[PDB]
């Protein structure tokens, strides 16, 4: 129970900071207005749903 | 008045967002909730680093917006209160034309397109600088004097 | 103690608790490593205290417990390329401006 407990934590852990990981680095593209992402950081990060 | 839109805390005014290109632009650290209810209703995706909170712009009925620049040559820029002129590198006023409310007005050039929106104020004597959030191509780069309170 | 000379083999009797024997048997001043996959037994009770030691500390499980070191060295490689990910993503926000 207690190394499943922790494992499950880690991986939400890992996706958690891979999530802020892409809010830090989409803001600044994201709040320039009129800005386009370059095509390579366009395919690395999986928020594209909103061309901002 | 045009394309800036007052926001305000209950009945007393804290700021004002600007409507540039596709971009609903407010300062973060002002509260208010906008005085049109349609933009209220935007989801604003705020930062702290730069101190802003931008969303799309309804297109549908909103596509009328200021234009927008990158480069800022050396020289005179007009917003409301005045003129403000690009000291090498930093935005200068007469320490009068700064005062508490005016964050988020924007500013800008010879030709009518902006080139910041303005944050707050230090004065060294009788000019104050300016702590604005410009952009580059594609990035804003928020700049801000030693001592500045947040307007 | 017993008897050794010659060119041949001998042949020893130990009870242990573990799944997996490992051990090194003191062999007069010459130590040696014995290692083999030990079965449970087929009656339920017995009329005599254990032989062996006790019951093995949680830290001697059995080899094939190479299931525990893959998935925690899975789960600690992704956690180490989400903390990378995120330093870097860090460093870089940081040279702005
Ligand atoms: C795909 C999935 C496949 C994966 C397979 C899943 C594997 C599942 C199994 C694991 C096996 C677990 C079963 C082990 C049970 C053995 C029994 C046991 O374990 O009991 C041993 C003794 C007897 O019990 P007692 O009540 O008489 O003792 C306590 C006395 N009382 C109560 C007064 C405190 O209890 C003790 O003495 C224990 C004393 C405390 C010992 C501390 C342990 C030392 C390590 C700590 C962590 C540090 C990390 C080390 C890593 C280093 C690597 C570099």
């Amino acid at each position: 129970s207690v190394a499943s407990f922790v494992l499950l934590s880690m991986v939400g852990v890992a996706v958690g900071m891979c999530m802020c990981a892409r809010r830090r680095c989409i803001t600044p593209y994201e709040l320039t207005p009129g800005a386009t992402v370059p095509f390579l950081l366009s395919l690395i990060c999986c928020i594209r749903t909103a061309k901002a | 008045n045009d394309c800036i839109f007052e926001v305000k805390h209950e009945g007393k005014v804290t700021g004002y967002a600007c409507l540039v290109g596709d971009k609903v632009m407010k300062p973060a650290h002002v509260k208010g909730t906008i005085d049109n209810a349609d933009l209220a209703k935007l989801a604003f995706k705020r930062s702290s680093k730069y101190d802003l909170e931008c969303a799309q712009i309804p297109v549908h009925m909103k596509s009328d917006a200021s234009k927008f620049t990158h480069e800022k040559p050396e020289g005179y820029y007009n917003w409301h209160h005045g003129a403000v002129q690009y000291s090498g590198g930093r935005f200068t006023i007469p320490t009068g034309a700064g005062k508490p409310g005016d964050s988020g007005r924007p500013i800008f050039d010879n030709k009518g397109r902006v080139v910041a929106i303005v944050l707050g104020g230090a004065n060294e004597g009788a000019r104050t600088a300016l702590s604005v959030v410009t952009w580059n191509k594609d990035i804003v780069t928020k700049i801000t004097p030693e001592g500045a309170e947040e307007w | 103690e017993i008897e050794v000379e010659g060119n041949s083999q001998l042949q020893i009797s130990f009870s242990t608790a573990l799944a997996s024997a490992e051990f090194r048997v003191q062999v007069c001043s010459t130590q040696v490593h014995c290692a083999a996959e030990c079965h449970p037994p087929k009656d339920h009770i017995v009329n005599y205290p254990a032989s062996h030691t006790t019951l093995g500390v949680q830290d001697i499980s059995v080899t094939a417990m190479s299931w525990v070191q893959k998935i925690t060295g899975g789960v600690g490689l992704v956690v180490a390329v989400a903390a990378l990910i995120l330093i870097v993503v860090l460093c870089v926000s940081f040279s702005r401006h």
